[PDB]
C-alpha cells in the first residue's frame, strides 16, 4: 500500500515504510550492545510507532524495559550502569547462581515504571475500567509492602542501580521477594491472580492510559528453553497473559553455565532462549514491518560484511569482464532483481565476547557505537528515492504499490507512468510464455516496444533508459529461469561466425550490467565501482 | 507467421473489451467489469493457407487515458475504433479518433469503424446509412458488430487481416 512522491528537487521517493515490531536475538550479546540500537530509533522515531516487542537472552530484558515505556534517558542510565555480574547468587561455593537475585531487579523496575504509570492516569476511572486499576494497585502494594519491611524505597531509576552496589541492600531484597509465592491455588484448584506483574499487567496499564498515549506500553513477548521438552517456549501478553514478566525474562536469559535452569508451571526446566542462536518471530505481523537485530561475534561479523563486499566488486567485474570480451552465465550472483526490505540490523561485539570476563569502558561505548551506526546505516536503506516514477513502479513491485491508475486524485505523472508500467509487464509477461512455449521469434520484437515505451512515452533521459532497461532484461531473464539468456547467448555467436552485428549484443550488456548501478541515483555510465 | 499489432480504441461502456472475448474465447458478459489502463492478448487466426498474429491491445475509453493513447497505436498495424448506436455521442466521439489517427498514427494503418449493441435496435439512435457514409467518405472499414449475438465480430477483424 505503498505511494510515490515527487520531491521538492524532481526526484521521486516512495513512502517510508512503517515498523510496528521489533525483536532481539537470543546470544552471547551483553545488555549494552542494544543500547546504541535504541539510541538510533529514538533519533529517528521508530519506537512511538511499535505495537509489539520480542526479545530473548539478553534481548529478552532489554525488549521488557522497552515495553514497559521506560524513557530514553533512564534506559541509557539503566543499561550502561548495571553489570549482571553484581546480580550472581550462587546457593554457596562450586554452585551456579540461583537467578532469584536477577529476577528481583527486573521486578523492582518493572514496579517503579509501572507505577509512574499509574499516577499518569485520570481520576475518577470508568466503569469497565474499574477493575483494572484494581488490580496493578494491588500488586504494587506488595511488592512496596515487602520493599519497605526492609528498608529500601524505590521512586527513583537511579536507586536501583546503587541497590545492586551494596549486598547487604540486595541480601535484604532476596528475602523480601522471594515470599511472593508463585502460584496461587485453592478450591476447587482454580487459579488465582498471579501476585506477581504479569505480561497481562501490561495490557491492563496500557487499556487505562489516554489513547494520546497508549503507545508507550508494547505487547511483550519472550522465547526461553525447554530443557525438558527440548524445543523453544514462548510467552506473550496475548498466550500467556498469566505468566510474571520478571520470571519470564531472567529465564530467557537463564544460561546453564551461569544459571541453574527454571521450574515450568509443570516442573519442567527452563533456561535462555539463545543458547543456540535464535530470531523469534511476532504472531500477527507481516515480515516487513518487523525490525529484527542480531548480535553476531568480532568473526562472524567481518566475515558476512567481507563475503558481501566480495559480492558486490564482482558484480562490477563480470560487466567489465563481458565488456572487455568484445574486441560464465548470469546466475553469477545473488541478484536481486525486484526490491525486498532489508530489517536485519547486525551489531558487532567485538571485544565484548563472551569470554571478556571484564571489558573497559572504552570497548563498551565501541560496541554501543556500532550498534547505534549499524541501525542508522539500516534506516538509511529504507528510503528509496529514483530519478524517474517508472524506474520505481518496476524496481519496486506493482502489487506492493497502491494502484495509482484507480485513484482519481493520483498525480498525472504517476497515473501515466503506471500504465507505462503495466504496458512493459504485458511484454514482459508474453516473452517469457513464448520462450517456454519454444518461440523465440517475438522476443526482440517485445523488446523493442518495451524499450520504445521508456524512450518515447516515459521520456526518460539517455542514461536513465538504460538502467530501466537493464532491469526490464534482468526480470524476464528471472521469469523464464535463463531462457533469455542462453538463447541471447546463441543470436550473438551465431552472429560472430557470420562476421555480421547483432541487436543481442547490447541486451547481453544491459543484462550484465551491475544490479548496484542500475537501482542506484549514480548519474554517470557504467563505471559505478563501489 | 506474420505478427501485426491491433488497438480497440472508444468511448466508454462501448463494448470494445466485449469483442475482444467474442473474438477470443466467444463468450459474453451483460456485467463486465471496466478496463484499467490496458489488457493484452494475442490470437492467431489463418486467412486462406497464411497464418497471421494480432498484438491486441484493448485500451481504457474514459478521457484521462486520452493522453496515454499513442502509446497504444505508435507501432498499430490496425485499430478499431468502437461506437455504440444506442447513444449518438460516442459515434460523434469515433469521429475525433479516426481524425487522430489520420493526423498521428501510421500513415498506413488500416483503419476499421464499428457500430457496436446492433443488438438494441429498439434504443437505436445512430443510422446505419449515415456511419457507412461517414466511413465511404474517411477511407474507413465499416460494420455492425454484436458481442451480445456474435454478429460480425469475427468478420470484421480478419475483414483487417485481408487488408493486412
Ligand atoms: N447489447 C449489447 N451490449 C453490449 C455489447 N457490447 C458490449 N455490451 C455491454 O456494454 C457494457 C460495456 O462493455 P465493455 O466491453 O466493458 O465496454 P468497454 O468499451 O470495454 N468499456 P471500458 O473501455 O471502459 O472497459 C457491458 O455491460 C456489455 O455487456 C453489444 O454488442 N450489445
Ligand atoms: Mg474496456
Amino acid at each position: 500500500g505503498s505511494e510515490i512522491s515527487k520531491t521538492e528537487a524532481g526526484q521521486y521517493s516512495v513512502s517510508a515504510p512503517e515498523h510496528k515490531g521489533l525483536v532481539l536475538s537470543g546470544g552471547g550479546a551483553k545488555g549494552i550492545s542494544y543500547l546504541g540500537m535504541i539510541q538510533a530509533l529514538q533519533e529517528r522515531g521508530k519506537i512511538k510507532n511499535l505495537t509489539h516487542v520480542s526479545g530473548a537472552s539478553a534481548g529478552a530484558m532489554t525488549a521488557s524495559i522497552l515495553a514497559v515505556g521506560m524513557d530514553i534517558k533512564d534506559i541509557k542510565k539503566l543499561i550502561e550502569g548495571l553489570d549482571i555480574t553484581k546480580l550472581l547468587d550462587n546457593s554457596g561455593v562450586g554452585f551456579r547462581a540461583r537467578g532469584d537475585r536477577f529476577r528481583n531487579i527486573l521486578d523492582v523496575i518493572y514496579m517503579m515504571q509501572m507505577k509512574k504509570h499509574l499516577e499518569s492516569v485520570q481520576q475518577p476511572i470508568p466503569p469497565e475500567q474499574q477493575m483494572n486499576y484494581g488490580i496493578l494497585k494491588q500488586k504494587i502494594a506488595l511488592y512496596e509492602d515487602k520493599l519497605s519491611r526492609a528498608g529500601i524505597v524505590i521512586n527513583n531509576v537511579d536507586d536501583i542501580i546503587n541497590l545492586t552496589k551494596s549486598v547487604k541492600d540486595l541480601e535484604k531484597l532476596d528475602k523480601a521477594l522471594n515470599s511472593i509465592p508463585t502460584e496461587l491455588k485453592g478450591a476447587k484448584g482454580e487459579q488465582l491472580e498471579n501476585p506477581r506483574l504479569t505480561l497481562g499487567d501490561l495490557g491492563r496499564l496500557r487499556e487505562l492510559l489516554p489513547e494520546e498515549n497508549k503507545h508507550l506500553i508494547k505487547n511483550l513477548s519472550v522465547v526461553v528453553t525447554n530443557q525438558t521438552k527440548h524445543e523453544l517456549e514462548r510467552y506473550s501478553e496475548d498466550t500467556t497473559p498469566q505468566q510474571s514478566i520478571a520470571q519470564v525474562v531472567q529465564w530467557s536469559g537463564a544460561h546453564p553455565v551461569l544459571f541453574v535452569p527454571g521450574r515450568n508451571a509443570k516442573g519442567e526446566y527452563i533456561a535462555d532462549g539463545g543458547i543456540l542462536d535464535n530470531m523469534p518471530e511476532i504472531e500477527g505481523l507481516d515480515r516487513e514491518e518487523v525490525l529484527c537485530v542480531k548480535a553476531e561475534a568480532g568473526t562472524a561479523f567481518e566475515d558476512r560484511v567481507n563475503k558481501a563486499k566480495q559480492s558486490a566488486m564482482e558484480a562490477i567485474s563480470w560487466f567489465k569482464a563481458r565488456m572487455d570480451s568484445l574486441v560464465t552465465s548470469s546466475v553469477l550472483n545473488r541478484e536481486k532483481v525486484y526490491y525486498n526490505i532489508d530489517n536485519m540490523i547486525y551489531i558487532n561485539t567485538g571485544e565484548v565476547t563472551t569470554t571478556n570476563t571484564s571489558p573497559t569502558p572504552e570497548q563498551r561505548a565501541r560496541a554501543v557505537k556500532n550498534g547505534y551506526d549499524q541501525t542508522m546505516q539500516l534506516l538509511d536503506s529504507h528510503k528509496q528515492t529514483f530519478d524517474h516514477p517508472l524506474m520505481a513502479i518496476l524496481y519496486i513491485g506493482h502489487d506492493k504499490l497502491k494502484d495509482a491508475l484507480i485513484d482519481e486524485k493520483s498525480e498525472k505523472e504517476i497515473f501515466e507512468a503506471s500504465a507505462h508500467a503495466q504496458a512493459i509487464l504485458h511484454l514482459q509477461e508474453q516473452i517469457v510464455k513464448e520462450m517456454n512455449d519454444g518461440d523465440y521469434s517475438s522476443v526482440q520484437n517485445y523488446l523493442d516496444q518495451i524499450e520504445d515505451i521508456l524512450t518515447v512515452d516515459a521520456k526518460m533521459d539517455d542514461i536513465q533508459k538504460e538502467k530501466a532497461f537493464a532491469l526490464c532484461i534482468k526480470q524476464v531473464n528471472f521469469l523464464s529461469e535463463g531462457k533469455l539468456e542462453t538463447y541471447l547467448n546463441k543470436v550473438e555467436a551465431e552472429a560472430k561466425a557470420a562476421a555480421e552485428p547483432s541487436w543481442a549484443t547490447k541486451i547481453l550488456n544491459l543484462l550484465w550490467a551491475p544490479i548496484e548501478w542500475v537501482v542506484s541515483l549514480f548519474k554517470g555510465p557504467a563505471q559505478d565501482f563501489k | 507467421i506474420c505478427q501485426f499489432k491491433l488497438v480497440l480504441l472508444g468511448e466508454s461502456a462501448v463494448g470494445k473489451s466485449s469483442l475482444v472475448l467474442r473474438f477470443v474465447k466467444g463468450q459474453f458478459h451483460e456485467y463486465q467489469e471496466s478496463t484499467i489502463g490496458a489488457a493484452f492478448l494475442t490470437q492467431t487466426v489463418c486467412l486462406d493457407d497464411t497464418t497471421v498474429k494480432f498484438e491486441i491491445w484493448d485500451t481504457a475509453g474514459l478521457e484521462r487515458y486520452h493522453s496515454l493513447a499513442p502509446m497504444y497505436y505508435r507501432g498499430a498495424q490496425a485499430a478499431i475504433v468502437v461506437y455504440d448506436i444506442t447513444n449518438t455521442d460516442t459515434f460523434a466521439r469515433a469521429k475525433n479518433w479516426v481524425k487522430e489517427l489520420q493526423r498521428q498514427a501510421s500513415p498506413n494503418i488500416v483503419i476499421a469503424l464499428a457500430g457496436n449493441k446492433a443488438d438494441l435496435a429498439s434504443k437505436r439512435a445512430v443510422e446505419f446509412q449515415e456511419a457507412q457514409a461517414y466511413a465511404d467518405d474517411n477511407s474507413l472499414l465499416f460494420m455492425e458488430t454484436s458481442a451480445k449475438t456474435a454478429m460480425n465480430v469475427n468478420e470484421i477483424f480478419m475483414a483487417i487481416a485481408k487488408k493486412l
